[PDB]
């Protein structure tokens, strides 16, 4: 586990596009990053993507946000222009069918700018 | 049975008043393990149960609440206890965490290194410590009071803790401090809380609730640790996480506890009573500055 995490986290230090490097790695069958911080929650939340408290519905799990951020986990520079991570200090809801790879889910999807639900997994605009 | 649905067990005054020699701690389920609900980290369950017990205590819960979390790294490079604190605390609470080696965390401020390198410039409202020194496992002679990181924590209580503030500091059979027990006598109330998730460990969180800055209870710390072990040796505790099955009231109550600046001489009976009920904090209301030195 730790040896395996250390491997993919090492790999995304050898690349100019860590997001693509991670997604290409897991798409080719590489082991997703483990040891994400899954919370226990009353599955009675709003279901939005990113939230100051856990907001998981019955169809989601909530993670501590830093732990599902590739840039935090790999200790590399965040791509956001403001420099501030979008997840760290917050909670991230993941559809329950995607809990095998929370980091890959996060790198592959985008909260809706209007309703802040995941596009394709909640956003109904 | 109700015990299983509680988050854990708190040392009762029945054992606080005993007078016994310090004995070996012998737990009938020692090191038995319980699988974790949904396979979250064990520290998720442990911190949640600590928080649930603190929900029953008279914690002061102000705006911009100042929380420092020591020993916050675990599980090879992450901080599940910090994320539980983020789930528990008010959204405007400030969490500072710290551990010896690098880790990733949801705290507002994360500092690496010995806890001694953590310079608290102001006073804080809540101290959580999960620190434990590995050398404590090298049990040779008799079980004596330890210095280690407790010296730092004792000084922090005496200088960097708001009146009305509280502390939850992990101890074990062999990881403990006479001086820290004796400082519990400067709080309105104190106990040791043992989670049900880790009931099979001599681990307990030494709780100081509402710091008064003056001695309320005269405690002999060596004797009190002998009483803590006597309590553990006397008290069946079955592993359990049932308390986490209903999380609807988990979050810390939004008490809006006021923060007042007061001179020592102005502290009277009314102020001590408010501090002891979780209804007041006394400290600076500057901007908090906590850095590596
Ligand atoms: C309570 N107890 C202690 N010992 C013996 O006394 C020694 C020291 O006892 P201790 O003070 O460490 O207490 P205990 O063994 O209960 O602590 P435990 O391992 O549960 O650790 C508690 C917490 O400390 C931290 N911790 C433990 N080891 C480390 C570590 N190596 N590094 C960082 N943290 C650690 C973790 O948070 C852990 O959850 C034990 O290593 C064992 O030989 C016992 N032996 C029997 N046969 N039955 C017991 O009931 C018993
Ligand atoms: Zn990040
Ligand atoms: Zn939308």
């Amino acid at each position: 586990e730790f040896a395996s995490n250390s491997s993919v986290l090492s790999l995304v230090n050898f690349t100019v596009d860590p997001q693509k490097a991670y997604l290409d790695f897991v798409n080719a069958g590489g082991a997703p990053l483990t040891n994400c911080v899954k919370m226990l929650t009353p599955k009675t939340g709003t279901g939005i993507a990113i939230s100051v408290k856990p907001e998981s519905t019955a169809d989601q799990e909530t993670y501590g946000g830093a732990s599902v951020c590739l840039y935090c986990r790999a200790h590399i520079e965040h791509p956001d222009v403001s420099g501030v991570c979008k997840y760290k200090g917050k909670f991230v809801q993941i559809p329950a069918q995607c809990v095998r790879d929370p980091v890959g889910f996060c790198l592959s999807n985008t909260p809706c700018n209007v309703c802040q639900y995941w596009i394709g997994y909640g956003c109904n605009c | 049975a109700s015990a299983d649905w509680k988050p854990g067990h708190a040392m009762p005054s029945l054992f606080k008043v005993q007078n016994v020699n310090l004995e070996r701690c012998e737990l009938a389920n020692y090191k038995q393990s319980i699988p974790m609900p949904r396979g979250v980290h064990m520290n998720i369950a442990k911190y949640m149960q600590l928080c649930q017990y603190l929900n029953t205590c008279t914690l002061a819960v102000p705006a911009n609440m100042r929380v420092i979390h020591f020993g916050a790294g675990s599980d090879k490079g992450i901080a599940p206890g910090t994320s539980v604190l983020r789930q528990w605390l008010p959204t405007d609470a400030i969490i500072i965490d710290n551990d010896l080696n690098e880790f990733v965390s949801d705290a507002d401020i994360t500092l690496f290194g010995d806890c001694v390198t953590v310079r608290v410039g102001q006073q804080v409202d809540l101290v959580i410590s999960d620190m434990y020194d590995p050398t404590t496992k090298n049990v040779t002679g008799s079980n004596e009071s330890k210095a280690l990181f407790f010296t730092y924590l004792c000084n922090l209580i005496n200088n960097n803790l708001a009146l009305g503030g509280s502390v939850a500091i992990k101890i074990t059979e062999h990881s403990w401090s006479v001086e820290l027990y004796e400082l519990m006598g400067k709080f309105a109330w104190w106990t040791v809380f043992c989670t049900n998730a880790n009931a099979s460990s001599s681990e307990g969180f030494l709780l100081g609730i509402n710091y008064l800055g003056t001695i309320k209870e005269n405690i002999d710390g060596g004797a009190m640790h002998a009483n803590y072990i006597f309590w553990r040796n006397s008290t069946p505790m079955n592993l359990s996480t049932y308390s986490l099955f209903d999380l609807s009231k988990f979050q810390l109550k939004l008490k809006g506890t006021p923060v007042l600046q007061l001179k020592e001489s102005q502290i009277n009976e009314l102020v001590i009573s408010l501090l002891s009920q979780g209804k007041l904090l006394i400290r600076d209301n500057d901007t908090l500055s906590v850095s590596t030195d």
